RNA sequence: UUUUU
RNA sequence: GUCGACGUACUUCAUAGGAUCA
């Protein structure tokens, strides 16, 4: 028996099932005895078993696991054609597809399938296409050294013991590390690295045990940071000290911004409360448990009964012990398929309405409403060809589950005979805008 | 002390009336006067107070109610200090007659009528038709 | 010079634009039916929910809203609509009695504190 | 379960 | 004639709304 991590493509679940091993596997584990001497091998299965129900050879590694990191590295070979790439086995044109998908989302391919400036720009990192995206857009206001902790503990994996695999020792440690935020995973992570910043090197042993945090993965995310720091001072102008990767607190606009860089990067993987796209369906009553909610990910394939749609939040998110209710809008990094039946998130971090339409705005997952009509709302005609007005953005892509965000002041300018939005407005500058023509 | 099963028997002539922010603009609707309205109704001399938290909230009303706010500031009509911080006169007016019992409420507001009716032996004016109406006052 | 043929397509632009309006805005005009205005009516109430459009009330702009709600008492069924829907058995409807407890819950909003 | 520049 | 119209006198149906709690 071993337990194998099955991704199924169609809805993005992740599931971990114990399964047969293949006879190959079997053989091997019986070579192991047979190296220092004759040896025997129990099997704990009939022969019967083996022949009929073991698979000759496990699946392929290229066949069960994403390949968007694959194809932006060939595609920097300029290997525009990776389907008539000699493969060993060439992987599954659904799982290109997606990976395809992902990658212009990111901004990396173009509609046409070549690399952008951008789709170069990342390969030269170590790292996975979203987590270069981070780190592409964090040279705003010093927030440099802040994603590149995020990023590093996200590509190394969760330096955190959870609970089931384990009480007030464990949430004291988990109090100090998400006061940064209520609402973000990321933030609980930055807060564990940067905070290993100040401990010397004497007691950091003594840290990693006293809050039950993974000894050998936050070495290697310190390890993971200095590579980063490196490459890009090394490109943008190299030694590289501990004390390079001591930073302070955030203040509350990089905060703010951090949410922004993060959801750059997983902005197809942006969740909102059911309740607010089917109130119907997904009641929601102040006695539900916030672990209980129903959320709908974007871009979600229709199904006749909208329930098998819906995904809830993770026992291990701090959002259980919130005690309010959750966001309208959550950043899930992936879905795990729970005891239940039920579909998981792994939160990232909340995102606000104006803040996603202004990220998704350079993607290709925002399209706007006509102009708005009514009292306030008034489309500001400067000229024939540009105008001030309100429109609602709508978010995600009629097959797949996209919904509308808060109505937001835009400037637009006819091009070629279409209105095309040139930038986002605050509700002051429309109001003076309104006022400046009435003068 | 002052009150007998639900009878007042310290409330005697001549009264002291707290003239409520919503009595004003009624007593003006009705052309109705303040001084003399009570003193058909009660036959009895009135003496008519108005504290701090209603007389801000007059001056708050803005210039539409300039006349309430003239009637308001008439001499014959006895001014009462507040040495609380909240400007509510509504919560101002219970606090008062819960503290002692000699005070008339001269109100309109169905909400704030309820409230003094729950405290025993507090009369309850109000003007209605085409003069003012006393509540629970046995000596009339 | 040639400049000024550009200066008079731009005004004609905006004159065929400011018509479009105005034959829009008259045919909106004419319809008044309830079920039509009740309609606009609401998603404008999002919209400019949605958006914020209206600034928060500073706790002394409630205060004097209150104030004036007090002093006059005009959302109880005192008032001459009310007393006539009432008294008349034609607050039995729903429709009738809608319009009733929206006016009321309205006033019972500015008496919050 | 594994594991990677 | 269990007749039509009108006049008169009655009966009846349409009342719940917001907030909190379980
Ligand atoms: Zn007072």
């Amino acid at each position: 028996r071993s337990k194998e991590r099955k991704y199924n493509e169609s809805n993005g679940v992740q599931s971990f099932e114990v399964g047969w091993v293949s006879k190959a596997s079997a053989n091997q584990r019986s070579g192991r005895a047979g190296r220092t001497g004759p040896g025997h091998c129990y099997r704990l299965y009939s022969s019967a078993v083996f022949e009929h129900d073991f698979e000759q050879f496990s699946k392929p590694e290229i066949l069960r696991m994403p390949v968007e990191s694959i194809v932006l590295q060939m595609k920097s070979m300029a290997i525009h054609n990776i389907i008539n790439f000699p493969f060993p086995t060439p992987p599954d044109r659904v799982a290109l597809s997606k990976a395809i998908q992902l990658l212009q989302y990111l901004g990396a391919l173009d509609n046409k399938e070549m690399i952008t400036e951008d789709g170069k720009k990342m390969s030269l990192f170590p790292l996975s296409p979203r987590f270069s995206k981070m780190l592409l857009v964090s040279d705003e206001k010093a927030c440099l050294p802040y994603i590149v902790a995020i990023v590093s503990a996200l590509s190394v994996g969760d330096p955190f013991i959870n609970e089931f695999e384990l009480r007030s020792k464990f949430y004291k440690s988990r109090s100090q590390f998400s006061k940064l935020d209520k609402f973000s995973d990321v933030f609980r992570l930055l807060s564990v690295v940067s905070a290993m910043d100040y401990v010397p090197k004497e007691q950091k042993e003594i840290f990693m045990k006293k809050n039950f945090l993974r000894g050998k993965l936050m070495e290697e995310i310190v390890k993971l940071r200095k590579q980063l720091m490196y490459i890009i001072k090394s490109n943008t102008s190299v030694v590289i000290r501990n004390e390079d990767l001591k930073s302070d607190i955030p203040s509350v606009i990089q905060i703010k911004l951090l949410k922004q860089m993060i959801c750059a990067g997983f902005v197809d993987h942006v969740a909102v409360r059911a309740d607010v796209l089917f109130p119907d369906d997904a009641k929601i009553t102040n006695r539900t448990s916030i672990i209980n909610i129903p959320y709908i990910p974007v871009l979600a394939t229709r199904t006749p009964n909208i329930e098998d749609c819906f995904v809830y939040i993770h026992p291990t998110s701090i959002l259980n012990n919130l005690g309010e209710m959750p966001p309208k809008y959550m950043l899930y990094y992936s879905l795990h398929l729970g005891g239940n039946n039920k579909t998981r998130m792994n939160t990232l971090c909340d995102i606000a309405s104006t803040p996603l339409a202004n990220i998704a705005r350079k993607g290709l997952l925002l399209t706007y409403s006509k102009p708005l009509t009514g009292q306030g709302l008034k489309t500001v005609n400067l000229s024939p060809t540009e105008r001030y007005c309100y429109v609602v953005p709508r978010f995600g892509s009629d097959l797949k589950i996209g919904w509308d965000l808060n109505p937001i002041a835009v400037h637009q300018k006819k091009q070629k005979g279409q209105w095309t939005v040139i930038k986002f407005i605050t509700r002051k500058g429309f109001q003076t805008i309104t006022g400046e023509e009435k003068e | 002390s002052a009150l007998f099963f639900q009878y007042n028997q310290a409330i005697k002539p001549p009264y002291q009336v707290l003239i409520d922010t919503n009595f004003i603009n009624f007593s003006i609707q009705k052309k109705v006067d303040i001084v003399r309205g009570m003193m058909d109704c009660l036959l009895a001399k009135c003496n008519p107070l108005i504290t701090d938290c209603v007389m801000a909230e007059l001056e708050k009303l803005g210039p539409k109610y300039r006349i309430a706010l003239k009637l308001a500031r008439d001499p014959r009509i006895k001014r009462l200090s507040c040495s609380h911080k909240g400007t509510y006169a509504d919560d101002c007016l219970v606090h008062r007659v819960l503290q002692h019992k000699c005070y008339i409420v001269a109100t309109n507001d169905a909400g704030l009528k309820q409230r003094i009716r729950k405290i025993p032996g507090i009369p309850l004016m109000s003007v209605g038709g085409h003069a003012y109406v006393i509540e629970k006052l046995p000596d009339v | 010079p040639e400049e000024m043929r550009k200066r008079t397509t731009e005004m004609r632009l905006m004159r065929e634009l400011m018509f479009r309006e105005e034959r829009k805005a008259r045919r909106l005009k004419k319809i008044k039916s309830k079920t039509y205005r009740k309609i606009k009516k609401k998603e404008l109430m999002k919209n400019r929910e949605l958006a914020a459009v209206s600034s928060d009330e500073d706790n002394e702009d409630h205060d004097i809203a209150r104030a004036k709600e007090r002093m006059t008492l005009k959302h109880k069924t005192n008032s001459k609509w009310a007393k006539d829907m009432i008294k008349h058995g034609m607050t039995n409807d729903a429709e009738t009695r809608e319009e009733m407890e929206e006016m009321l819950r309205q006033g019972e909003r500015l008496k919050a504190k």
